């Protein structure tokens, strides 16, 4: 193929040309985003039950719901919360390769035909089932300066004149409103209702009345009387547009015709839907659109299309409304995108550098810098072909590979160059020759490398799919370089490279390129004397090997392991929980008090505050809150110590002074839905109907357990909340009954007071929206209030509460839990420093055998994947290793050579895991892809010389040591020449202490240390293990 | 209140003993409350924590502390069947007759969860048969209505 | 082109007056002019 | 598939009959097959 395409090198240039044609169009259609999808599909149904408890959500909507998620398919496992909030989650997380619109769809579907069971209050507020998804494209904050609006001001807004200009905004999926629209809000007076014999109940019948869209009919409609001239649609009653209208419906005429209407018993207001989250920027009232990105989407064209709805909105804005931008990825996604092409650049431009440093002719230059954009475009037609996108793990994939694009490129080059200056060929019959020598190499390379790189691929869960992202990446850029190799490589280097006369190794030539040409000549005899005196002492270097291994061995062991590296992206979380029963007052004060801190402390770093009160990681209540702060940016923030770590580290520190709260700041993850390593998910089921109380107890058993093994596990805790003081009222049904007061109007009134009642819809400015019945709140703050409301009996007197009520205290769940349909408690965990997350989690199971009978268990999340990922690692790595030998065995014809390339594998692996080790990194993915590509490079180095040395023994008759160092010798200017340019093409990536070089160090750090070793080394060891290898068999 | 009451609120509830007896050395108040009005002796009481309701005698516990609803600690006792807590709060002089705002007394409660030993334990320490709540209710009258038999007999 | 509509004002308080419930109002208006789907009937084997 | 050679036959009610006209005309139709055993074996309702 090599001699085909030498002899035609247009039609190489026109399989080039059409490689970067399709590579050229990818570049522009590709989509982009920060990561790909990566986590497993997962549907959430979230319903709202208004004033209701966790047991009453529980037992009328979670169990009815949970029990008709039946017939649907890949299903792994359901999960669910009912808390005190009267909020629902069940959570339906399906296998990784399942259509998350069909899983969708299914799930609907089985709710629909569910939805007659569930109270009517939920069937009226709806149960919404969305595909779970956790990362944003970007925040859009929405305050107000001048303090002429609420934060309800604010969401009715957004609601009314922005969210849906962004929901159609080109490349927008999802947009979610942090608030809701207005809802027309009734406060009761419990006093003035008494007065005038009126209850809630109506004030619920009268609003219902009169607030009403009524079907009335047609003049003249059909069939008609004939002869009729006019057919016009009857209009009656239309539902209320205003307050003032709701103020005027009428309640009760009195005897004496006086009118009492329904301002004379509440105030009435545009309001919130409810007021559990206060909302503020800077202290200041808040309200914002959450956006997700579109499947296929574009995230810096999206943004950028964000941005310029945003801009047409800015002149019909209220007076004080601003928009602000918390958060926003494509920042971030930006620079990724430039220093990938940078280093792509920079690499191309150093190996043009090296190429001129060794060769000295700008033709032979030329060769790589056409062949390496050639193979990188072509990827990209690949990767659009296989359906990914512009993404951090597959930019970063192509950074991995550039060290084995740019050696095929150096390898074809540089053998034409030697044979030339060895024979005096001409290029064409040099060229001709120097490929025969290298095309059944590169071709069993190609294979090995696919042996390597592809079974990786074939890992399941989260991690799995990103291993994915890199294998089809690198497999990809790969293939195409070895195709490039075969075809455009020689057509160019036989058509383009100038004659070198027989002997010319430039050694007679003045300057610095004189001196250099005798230096490296010179260096070369005494590299080839050195490998001599090595080959008669094999013995001593078989023992250094061991060492190698050995020690290997050990810093992979001591080297903790994790996922992705975290990263300064300008913005960083701060967690409030208050103790159980702390009201939002207080939730507040702490809140200020983390604002202010952040504003004052760290004003040079934080550019703003945004401070949600009522929501916190997993939990909701008037106790829990969080504070997500915002940085400047990142060139206002020189030095480490100016940096997310050390801020959090900072706040974290200051924050343990504060009292009755537990307050801490942290670092975003990489990608959220991985979580921890070494961190565990670990669920505690009850299997016999034990109930609450007794799961608590065998939970608390667990827990204590667990303590007493500090050595294996840290911070085993609970995931979801404790028992609180619940206000218990009994209604007395006897005493009910002799008053001739009905236990509806009874439950009503409590009900509609206390917790609020979503009565009917009323239309605000050609906008339907819903009408809220509530007590006015310091008549439904303590228990004294309770008497205060009265209820109308049969006869028509007014009965107090207290009449046919008691009350006491006693404890109850504010959020109950449910796994797989049984009643369960979420335990977080992680294995202890030194020790892995499996020999963690087999504590925990053993622990788990020893609880009360009917108390079983079960692994969740990123435990569940952990384990069906651990069951394939064997198997792949035993594949892997399997067509690795069996390839070079083919190659070589033999069963026994193939061991002396495989035994390259240590030398690469021993400097990363030192300079990984050394600079305090972690066993991450970018390490880990790292490794193989070191691996990989050392292994195709191993390859060529083992194939040199093989070919002189038979084609030339000579013996082992004399092939070898023949072998060697041809090959020590190609391997020099690759990994000069190559660890000076990462050395930016090491060094680098910018955005996204979490990333970059871990890449670049692990890469340069192996090239280094394995550079070094091999040329040393690839020696000894061919001749001891040839000698052995 | 105090940084040590709070943990001793916590502590009692969850039966920690040894949390406890750390917390009584170093001088924790035993007359803490929570927004409720409940003692680290309700919450013993109420979980059924029996070693850690003796130590909290031993160290001047209000044996008589009511919540913001008048409810004692032997209410909470009597209510869930804690017999032996039931039978210590009565030797440390708490009252058998306390009446709650609702004027529920801990023999009504026992009475409403058929803890028959309970009743007879509070009967022994004199507890007012004839005793009516606010609905002029009996610990009997609500026997029969319960259906409990057993119950009945034993209150005549 | 826009239709003319002919809006008919039910004045409730003259109706609570006078003790005519706004339901039966509604229903007669509705029932009358409009056409009332009340429910089903089996005409030849078939629902209607 | 069925059995080696089995049927699987629908009466159908095409003009509102009824229940017990289409009842007449199977028992009418097992009555006429009933006198064919060179052709037809085993020819019964799948019904109640
Ligand atoms: C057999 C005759 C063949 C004809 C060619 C003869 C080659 C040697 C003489 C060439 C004349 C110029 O001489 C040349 O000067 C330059 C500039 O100072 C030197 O410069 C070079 O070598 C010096 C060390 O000596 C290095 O530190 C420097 O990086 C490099 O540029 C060369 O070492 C020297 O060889
Ligand atoms: C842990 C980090 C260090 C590991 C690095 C290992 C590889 C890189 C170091 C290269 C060292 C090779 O250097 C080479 O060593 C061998 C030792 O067998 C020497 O060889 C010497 O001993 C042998 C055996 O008795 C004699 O036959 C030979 O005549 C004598 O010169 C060579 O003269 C020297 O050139
Ligand atoms: C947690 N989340 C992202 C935020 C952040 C800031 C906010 O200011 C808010 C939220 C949640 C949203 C959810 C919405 C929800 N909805 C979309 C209307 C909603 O139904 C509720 C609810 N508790 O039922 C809200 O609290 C809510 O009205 C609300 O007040 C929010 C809100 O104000
Ligand atoms: C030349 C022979 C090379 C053999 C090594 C091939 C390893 C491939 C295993 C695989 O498919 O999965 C890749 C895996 C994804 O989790 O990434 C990794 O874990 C990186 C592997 C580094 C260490 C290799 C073993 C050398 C120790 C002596
Ligand atoms: C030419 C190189 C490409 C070959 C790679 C293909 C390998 C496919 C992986 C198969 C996965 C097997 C998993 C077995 C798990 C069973 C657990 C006991
Ligand atoms: C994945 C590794 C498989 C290795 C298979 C063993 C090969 C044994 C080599 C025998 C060589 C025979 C020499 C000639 C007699
Ligand atoms: C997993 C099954 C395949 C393993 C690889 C087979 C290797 C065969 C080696 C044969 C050696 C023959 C030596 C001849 C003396
Ligand atoms: C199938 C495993 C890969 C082995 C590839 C080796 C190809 C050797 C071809 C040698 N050749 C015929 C060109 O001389
Ligand atoms: C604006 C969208 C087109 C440009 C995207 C950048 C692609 C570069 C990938 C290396
Ligand atoms: C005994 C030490 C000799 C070192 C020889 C290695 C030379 C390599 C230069 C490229
Ligand atoms: C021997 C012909 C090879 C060229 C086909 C791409
Ligand atoms: C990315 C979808 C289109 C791919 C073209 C073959
Ligand atoms: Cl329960």
């Amino acid at each position: 193929m090599p001699n085909f395409f030498i002899d035609r090198p247009i039609f190489a240039w026109v399989i080039a040309i059409i490689i970067m044609l399709a590579g050229g169009l990818a570049i522009l259609k590709l989509p982009v985003a920060q990561y790909p999808t990566i986590a497993p599909p997962a549907v959430t149904i979230s319903a709202s039950y208004p004033g209701a408890d966790a047991k009453t959500v529980q037992d009328t909507v979670t169990q009815v719901i949970e029990q008709n998620m039946n017939g649907i398919d890949n299903l792994m496992y359901m999960s669910s919360n009912s808390d005190s909030t009267g909020t629902v989650q069940i959570t339906l997380t399906f296998e990784s390769g399942t259509d998350a619109d069909i899983a969708q769809v299914q799930v609907q579907n089985k709710l629909q035909l569910a939805m007659p069971l569930l109270p009517q209050e939920v069937q009226q507020q709806g149960v919404s089932v969305e595909k779970s998804s956790s990362s944003f494209l970007m925040v859009v904050g929405v305050i107000n300066t001048d303090g002429t609006m609420t934060q309800e001001d604010i969401s009715d807004y957004v609601a009314a004149n922005m969210k849906d200009a962004i929901s159609r905004t080109s490349g927008v999926g999802d947009v979610q409103l942090f608030g809701s629209q207005y809802a027309m809000r009734i406060w009761m007076n419990p006093n003035e209702l008494n007065k005038f014999q009126l209850t809630p109940v109506d004030v619920i019948t009268a609003i219902k009345a009169q607030n009403a869209q009524v079907a009335a009919g047609q003049l003249g409609g059909t069939p008609p009387v004939k002869g009729q001239q006019l057919n016009a649609s009857i209009i009656a009653q239309t539902r209320l547009t205003s307050t003032e209208e709701f103020g005027k419906i009428l309640l009760k005429v009195n005897q004496d015709g006086s009118r009492v209407l329904l301002r004379d018993v509440a105030k009435i207001e545009l309001g919130g839907e409810n007021y559990d989250i206060i909302a503020e920027f800077n202290g200041q009232p808040a309200s914002g659109l959450g956006i997700k990105l579109a499947t296929g989407a574009n995230a810096l064209d999206t943004a950028a299309a964000i941005r310029a709805e945003l801009a047409k909105m800015e002149p019909f804005f209220p007076s004080g409304l601003k928009i602000v931008y918390p958060y926003d990825t494509t920042p971030f996604v930006k620079i990724s995108i430039h220093e990938v092409v940078k280093t792509l650049v920079e690499a191309i431009i150093l190996v043009f550098l090296v190429m001129y440093l060794f060769l000295q002719n700008f033709r032979a230059t030329l060769i790589p810098t056409i062949a390496v954009p050639v193979v990188l475009l072509g990827t990209f037609a690949v990767l659009a072909a296989f359906g990914f996108s512009i993404n951090t793990l597959t930019m970063f994939g192509m950074v991995l590979a550039i060290g084995l694009l740019v050696d095929d490129a150096i390898v074809v080059v540089e053998n034409v160059e030697r044979v030339m200056a060895e024979e005096g060929l001409p290029p064409k019959e040099a060229t001709r020759k120097s490929m025969g020598q290298i095309q059944g190499a590169l071709v069993g390379i190609a294979m090995v490398l696919s042996a390597v790189f592809v079974p990786m691929a074939f890992f399941g869960g989260s991690t799995g799919a990103i291993y994915r992202q890199f294998s089809i990446t690198i497999v990809s850029a790969m293939a195409l370089s070895v195709l490039v190799a075969l075809i455009l490589t020689p057509a160019l280097c036989a058509t383009m490279l100038k004659p070198i006369a027989k002997g010319d190794h430039g050694e007679g030539k003045k300057g610095f390129f004189g001196w250099f040409n005798r230096m490296f000549e010179k260096s070369t005899h005494h590299y080839t004397d050195s490998v001599g005196g090595i080959l008669r002492s094999t013995g001593r270097y078989l023992v250094l090997y061991l060492i190698i291994v050995v020690g290997m061995a050990y810093l992979f062991v001591r080297l903790p392991s994790s996922f992705l590296p975290d990263e300064d992206q300008g913005v960083f979380m701060t967690m409030v929980q208050l103790p159980a029963g702390a009201t939002q007052e207080r939730t507040q004060k702490v809140l200020n008090e983390v604002t202010h801190y952040y504003l004052t402390k760290e004003k040079n770093n934080v550019e703003s505050v945004f401070a949600v009160n009522g929501f916190g990681f997993a939990p909701r209540g008037q106790n829990t809150g969080i504070a997500f702060v915002s940085l400047k940016d990142w060139a206002d923030r020189p030095g480490e110590e100016n940096k997310v770590e050390a801020i959090t580290m900072r706040a974290t520190r200051a924050f343990s002074q504060i009292k009755d709260a537990m307050v801490f700041a942290f670092n975003l993850p990489a990608i959220v839905e991985l979580g921890t390593a070494t961190g565990f998910d670990f669920e505690l089921i009850d299997q016999a109907g034990l109930g609450h109380e007794k799961l608590t107890q065998a939970r608390n058993q667990l827990l204590a357990e667990a303590a007493k093994h500090p050595d294996m596990l840290t911070s085993v805790r609970p995931n979801g909340l404790e028992d609180t003081p619940q206000f218990k009222i009994d209604i007395d049904q006897e005493k009910a009954q002799a008053l001739g007061v009905s236990i509806n109007d009874i439950n009503t009134t409590l009900g509609a007071a206390w917790g609020g009642s979503y009565v009917n819809d009323f239309i605000d400015r050609g906008r339907v929206k819903k009408v809220y019945v509530m007590s006015e709140a310091k008549y439904r703050m303590l228990p004294d209030d309770i008497g205060d409301w009265y209820v109308r009996a049969a006869d028509g007197q007014m009965v107090p509460f207290s009449a046919f009520s008691s009350s006491r205290w006693e404890y109850g769940s504010p959020r109950l839990e449910r796994y797989n349909g049984l009643p369960s408690m979420e335990i977080l965990g992680q294995a202890a420093p030194g020790k892995s997350t499996g020999e963690a989690m087999e504590l925990m199971e053993q622990l788990a055998s020893k609880l009360p009978t009917g108390v079983g268990y079960d692994w969740t999340g990123m435990s569940y994947q952990e384990r069906l990922s651990g069951n394939q690692a064997p198997s792949l790595y035993a594949i892997s290793l399997i067509v690795v030998f069996l390839c070079l065995a083919a190659l070589y014809e033999s069963w026994s050579i193939p061991f002396s390339v495989m035994l390259v594998v240590p030398l690469g692996v021993i400097g990363a895991l030192l300079a990984a080790t050394f600079r305090g990194l972690t066993n991450d993915v970018y390490f880990q892809v790292g490794l193989l590509t070191t691996i990989g490079l050392s292994a195709k180095n191993a390859i060529l010389i083992v194939e040199f040395a093989k070919d002189l023994m038979d084609k030339e008759g000579k013996g082992l040591i004399e092939a070898t160092l023949d072998a060697v010798r041809m090959r020590l200017r190609p391997i020099l020449m690759t990994s000069l340019a190559f660890i000076l093409g990462v050395m930016p990536l090491v060094i680098s202490t910018g955005a996204g070089s979490g990333a970059q160090n871990a890449v670049g750090t692990g890469v340069m240390g192996g090239m280094v070793t394995a550079t070094v080394l091999a040329i040393f060891f690839v020696p000894v293990f061919f001749v001891v290898v040839r000698r052995r068999f | 209140g105090s940084d040590l009451g709070k943990k001793l609120l916590e502590a009692a509830r969850a039966g920690r003993d040894d949390e406890v007896r750390i917390l009584m050395a170093n001088g924790a108040d035993v007359n803490a409350a929570d927004v409720v009005g409940w003692t680290p002796l309700h919450l013993a009481a109420y979980w059924g924590h029996l070693e850690i309701v003796e130590v909290l005698l031993k160290n001047g516990a209000d044996v008589n502390a009511y919540d913001t609803l008048g409810s004692t600690p032997l209410h909470l006792a009597a209510h869930f069947g804690h017999l032996e807590i039931v039978e210590v709060l009565l030797k440390n002089g708490a009252d058998v007759n306390a009446k709650d705002d609702n004027g529920i007394t801990p023999l009504h409660l026992a009475a409403n969860r058929g803890h028959l030993e309970i009743v007879e334990v509070l009967l022994k320490y004199g507890a007012d048969v004839n005793a009516q709540d606010k609905f002029g209710k009996t610990a009997f009258d609500i026997s029969i209505n319960n259906g409990n038999e057993d119950l009945a007999e034993i209150l005549q």
